[PDB]
């Protein structure tokens, strides 16, 4: 009936906001490492 | 010479390590 004015059992908290905002980050970008197969690219 | 060579060999085995660790 989408009219559930009943106060939520879990109220939104500020620390929750900052935590779930930070959660948007992931691991450091992983690039496929370059393979030095010969001497010139090593140089 | 040896440090360069060891770098080279590591590089081909890691280039082929993609096939080695393709499915794991």
């Amino acid at each position: 009936r989408v009219k559930n004015k009943n106060p939520a059992p879990i109220q939104i908290s500020a620390e929750q906001l900052l935590r779930e905002a930070v959660e948007r980050q992931d691991v450091a970008f992983v690039p496929p490492k370059i393979n030095i197969t010969d001497l010139e690219e090593l140089q | 010479q040896k440090i360069i060579e060891n770098g080279i060999r590591n590089n081909e085995m890691e280039s082929e390590g993609r096939k080695f660790g393709h499915f794991e």
